[PDB]
DNA sequence: TTGAGAGCGGCCCGGAGCCAGCAGGGAGCTGGGAGC
DNA sequence: GCTCCCAGCTCCCTGCTGGCTCCGAGTGGGTTCCGCCGCTCTCAA
């Protein structure tokens, strides 16, 4: 049987390259010097580098001494394992989008209207223009009065308008744009993109409570964490059997009178003491600024570093003095 | 030979039975390579879109398939040499399998893909 | 490496970049080793 | 020299034939003056443009402008050349300013010369600490040699053999298996060639070891089998190692007296010379050569400095046409010749070079303070800075003897002019009468020893080389002839007269160990 | 509508330990045959 | 004719020669230097 050898090419054309030269085995197979090689294979994950199945390094190197993209590995070729056959062999696998190219790029995009055409869809999106100003760039709202006072060119229509090469907007741009150039899948966006157009974290060291099933109301230290079903290893009290318990069972409780966290949302970063624990709903007085703020359990979090006080951006404290005006 | 070797990379889609991968173009002209005579490929379109899957993972250049390795693996070793597809997701239609079967030509899936 | 190992796992490239991220890590240690060229940058100057 | 550049598919080779100099010009096209130039920061560099001959159909591209190259004050292409003292103060310059300095960017900046072993020619050395007995060592490099100098290396062992160190070699090879190995597989050839007097039995008894150990590989093809073996790309087996053994014959082995199978024996011939002169050095008949000589070390000014620089980065501007064009042949498309040069990566380079000092082309390590500034202080202290000289041996070493002052300096360098502080003595200042050979082309020179009476090597007889005197030009053998008496006068009244032979070029007569050198270098 | 430009996006010797390779004693292993 | 002192063997072990890291006195002052290639859309003709 062949074996395999890793030769080097180009980034990014390995598949030119491949078609180059079996169309130069086509174009000198029934020549004096035929391609004495098996095959090739060019793996779509794999970036850099081909596999050349073959016997004989010679006739790698004859094969290879055609086009100059695989200038490096015609000064030397590598083999591959005889057990790396099948892991080279093997193949691994109203709605939002996000543009490719341009400048507007990896920005959430609402799919409005679907052409049946199958080439472009309508998307309404946020433009990133200085309106004709600094060009002869930050997420901003559209200002129709503003790019028709700079002009250039615009076309006003009321709330619609085109301005800069054909891009459309109404009250927002509304531009149709690529189904290749857009990406449907994984996209999800978050509460402030919804605004403008499950998840599970358990981290060791947290109390974590049962609250159904026939272990019900059952308090334990996280040990483990996994993706969905997380099959924990909790310390419960007045149990040194190591149970089993998935997120979806699990509920973040705590003991009353401790220190906790919140890890997202508005009150995030916050450290402070819980006052009363009601069935979703839970209150703590915050440490730097005694208030009140109501929380999920999920939303909670336990840890022993209190809060800092100091602003995300690391500018101002709290307590602080500042210039509300001169 | 040059027949089966496709001309260029647009609408590039393996076929079902034998995973042949070839273009429109040549799929209008010439059909299948290997089981033309059990598919009847000429002379529709429709029927050649329901024959062939459109999403292939890999392709491979078996052709010595009597002492290749990889045909033995993909069983395309009794097939005649061309650019095949290691993976092919699609089905043939019943009515193109039971007549197969019927035929005495049993279809076997090229999904050689692990799904998750 | 991250990545590669929760999706590809294809282990030629893993154990190739890991030799490459030793290799980073070993300059990290030390930029001149007598069994590796140092590391280049597009400034001109040998790193420190 | 220059190859032109061939590539198919439709085949088309690019060749440069004709220089087109310019006055200096910035743009609007107009000259700069040095102090304008020197005051707005600018650099004194002149257009240069080729001629293109491409076949693809027959085109030629007349002033095709590459870059910009820099020009020292009052030179030959220099606006000051030929202004009196009114023209040069009316155009705000001082007329007593010496010149021949390089300004960049605005900065004043002179070039050190710089101090190398001499080229082409055997040297022999006490190698006690080492495991050899002798060496002799020998720079091999060709006037304009696209390949940087090699050496070849011959060793007397200490114990009784000799071998020899070789480019691109990782074993020591006896010289018996080298002849062989070239042609020469017969023993009397052998001592024919290693002798030029047979009567030598001192040689019988420090020869015999050597032969009586490589008398046993006695074909050729066997002795290349050998060569193409423990080498940097050895052959599997005798095929293609007896390629890597011819390649290593004709482009390594002494390619100073040429690379051709007609030049094969005459490196025979000068491999014999070289080991005669081990044996000599070996009996002690003929004295060691001593590394302080500074007859035997060159002084390298400028103009190689800069044509080799200009050669090795023009090579690489050639790499990036080739490779331009290539990818337009691979997109089907006609390459462009404008898009092609590129007067960044010349002139640029050659700026980037020039000023920093650094002798590589962005990064290579690199030899520095090959350029400095110019002490504007004093104008004697201008004129030592100008006629500064350097030694590239290394500084901050107990390393006495290269940084000693030698006997070999009446009249060369003052002998009480040195710096001060961690380098004293590698630094050197030139003296009043002491002028640099600017060298010339031996052909000329060639073509009188032939039109007069001086046989080369090739057509001569073997045996009738003992009585006769040995003759070569510049480190190379040419001939041998009977009477050296009345031609060395001849030589010497022609030099005056400069009829032919010119008064830089220079002629040495060992009358002690019967040879004469010519020396255009 | 197409072509190039602006800007975003990605790619000269010193000592001295020091290991490794090799070379000579050395007792165990089992034959050799002396002894019973 | 089988142990056992002995001979040859056979591993056994301490005892000699090579590639190799690491060092190589004190301040001022001036000069040079820190991407390149790729790539897609904008305005101009």
């Amino acid at each position: 049987d062949p074996n395999l050898w890793t030769v080097k090419c180009k980034i990014g054309e390995e598949r030119a390259t491949a078609i180059s030269l079996m169309r130069k085995f086509i174009a000198y197979q029934f020549t004096d010097t035929p391609l004495q090689i098996k095959s090739v294979v060019a793996p779509e994950h794999v970036k850099g580098y081909i596999y050349v199945e073959a016997y004989k390094q010679t006739h790698v190197k004859q094969a290879i001494e055609g086009v100059g993209n695989l200038r490096l590995g015609y000064w030397n070729q590598q083999m591959v394992p005889i057990k790396e056959m099948t892991d080279v062999l093997k193949v691994v696998k109203k709605s939002w989008v996000r543009l490719k190219r341009g400048i507007y790029k990896d920005d959430i995009a609402q799919v409005d209207y679907v052409e049946p055409s199958q080439n472009t869809i309508s998307l309404k999106m946020i433009p990133r223009i200085d309106y004709d100003r600094i060009k002869a760039p930050p997420q901003r709202l559209f200002d129709a009065e503003k790019i028709r006072s700079l002009g250039g060119d615009v076309a006003s229509d009321g709330d619609f308008l085109i301005f800069e090469g054909n891009r459309y907007s109404r009250k927002f741009l509304f531009k149709s744009f690529a189904m290749s150039a857009v990406i449907t899948e994984g996209v999800k966006p978050t509460l402030s993109e919804l605004e403008k157009f499950r998840e599970h974290n358990f981290q060791p060291g947290d109390n974590v409570e049962v609250c159904e099933g026939e272990l019900i109301n059952l308090q334990g230290k996280i040990l483990s964490v996994d993706g969905n079903k997380i099959t924990i290893m909790p310390k419960h009290e007045d149990l040194k059997d190591m149970l089993e318990f998935p997120a979806q069972e699990l509920r973040k409780y705590f003991k009353m009178g401790d220190h906790v966290k919140v890890i997202a949302g508005r009150f995030e970063g916050d450290t402070g003491l819980i006052v009363r624990v009601e069935e979703n709903f839970v209150i703590l007085f915050s440490d730097l600024t005694m208030h009140e703020l109501k929380v999920l359990p999920r939303d909670l979090q336990l840890c022993s570093e209190t809060a800092s006080g100091v602003d995300v951006g690391g500018q101002h404290e709290w307590g602080e003095l500042v210039q509300l005006d001169p | 030979a040059l027949e089966t070797v496709p001309k260029d990379l647009r609408h590039l889609r393996a076929c079902l039975l034998c995973s042949l991968v070839k273009t429109i173009d040549q799929f209008e002209y010439d059909g299948c390579d290997n089981c033309d005579a059990y598919l009847q490929m000429k002379g529709n379109r429709e029927m050649v879109y329901d024959c062939t899957s459109s999403s292939f993972d890999g392709i491979i250049a078996m052709m010595s398939p009597e002492d290749s390795w990889v045909s033995k693996w993909q069983r395309v070793s009794n097939f005649k040499p061309g650019v095949y597809a290691v993976s092919v997701t699609g089905r043939l239609p019943q009515g193109i399998v039971r007549e197969l079967k019927s035929r005495g030509v049993a279809y076997k899936s090229r999904d050689t893909a692990i799904k998750t | 490496l991250r990545r590669n190992e929760q999706n590809g796992a294809a282990a030629h490239v893993i154990a190739e970049d890991v030799k490459l991220l030793q290799f980073h890590v070993a300059t990290m240690v030390d930029n001149e080793l007598p069994g590796l060229p140092r590391a280049m940058q597009k400034s001109g100057r040998p790193l420190k | 020299d220059a190859p032109p550049i061939d590539l198919q598919p439709p085949r088309y080779l690019l060749k440069f034939e004709q220089i087109y100099l310019s006055k200096p010009t910035h743009w609007a096209p107009s000259p700069m003056m040095p102090n304008e130039a020197r005051l707005r920061n600018l650099t004194y560099s002149a257009p240069l443009y080729v001629d293109i001959t491409k076949t693809v159909l027959q085109t030629q591209h007349q002033k095709t402008f590459i870059g910009k190259i820099p020009i020292m004050l009052r030179s030959t292409y220099c606006l000051l050349n030929g202004l009196t003292d009114r023209d040069l103060c009316e155009l705000n310059e001082c007329p007593l300013d010496p010149g021949g300095y390089f300004i960049i960017n605005g900065s004043e900046k002179v070039l050190i010369a710089q101090e190398k072993m001499a080229t082409n020619t055997v040297y022999v050395f006490a190698k006690k600490d080492s495991k050899y007995a002798y060496t002799g060592e020998c720079r091999s490099c060709l006037e304009n040699s696209s390949r940087p100098t090699s050496t070849i290396w011959v060793s007397m062992l200490a114990r009784q053999r000799i071998v020899a160190t070789l480019p691109y070699i990782k074993q020591e090879v006896p010289i018996i298996i080298v002849f062989r190995a070239l042609g020469f597989v017969s023993d009397r050839d052998i001592l024919e060639h290693i002798i030029y007097d047979f009567e030598d039995p001192e040689m019988m008894e420090m020869v015999k070891p050597s032969l009586d150990e490589a008398f046993v590989i006695q074909e050729q093809n066997v002795a290349l089998n050998f060569i193409g073996s423990r080498g940097a790309k050895p052959g599997v087996t005798k095929e293609k190692r007896i390629k890597y053994a011819k390649e290593v014959l004709q482009k390594e082995m002494l390619p100073h007296v040429g690379v051709s199978d007609f030049c094969e024996t005459k490196k025979a011939y000068f491999l014999g010379y070289m080991v005669h002169r081990l044996l000599l050095a070996a009996l002690g008949r003929r004295e060691l050569d001593d590394r302080d000589h500074y007859g035997n070390k060159r002084l390298d000014l400028a103009g190689p400095l800069l044509a080799f620089l200009f050669r090795g980065m023009f090579k690489n501007l050639l790499k990036e046409v080739r490779i331009y064009a290539q990818k337009f042949i691979d997109r089907g498309k006609d390459f462009n010749l404008e898009l092609a040069i590129k007067t960044r990566i010349i002139s640029d380079g050659l700026k980037y070079s020039l000023a920093t000092g650094n002798w590589g082309d962005q990064k290579k390590q690199a030899r520095a303070g090959v350029s400095q500034v110019l002490n504007r202080l004093t104008f004697a202290s201008t004129l030592s800075h100008l006629r500064r000289l350097n030694s590239p041996i290394g500084r901050d070493g107990k390393l006495a003897k290269p940084r000693q002052l030698h006997n070999t300096l009446w009249g060369m360098v003052c002998p009480a002019e040195t710096p001060e502080g961690h380098a004293v003595g590698l630094v050197k200042n030139l003296a009043l009468m002491a002028y640099i050979s600017v060298g010339s082309q031996p052909s000329p020179i060639l073509e009188f020893l032939e039109e007069w009476s001086m046989e080369n090597l090739e057509e001569i007889s073997p045996a009738a080389i003992a009585d006769a005197t040995k003759i070569f030009v510049n480190g190379c053998w040419v001939g041998i002839h009977k009477d050296p008496e009345q031609l060395m006068n001849t030589l010497r009244k022609l030099r005056r007269q400069m009829d032919i032979i010119v008064s830089e070029v220079s002629m040495i007569r060992d009358i002690r160990e019967r040879e004469i050198r010519i020396y255009t270098d």
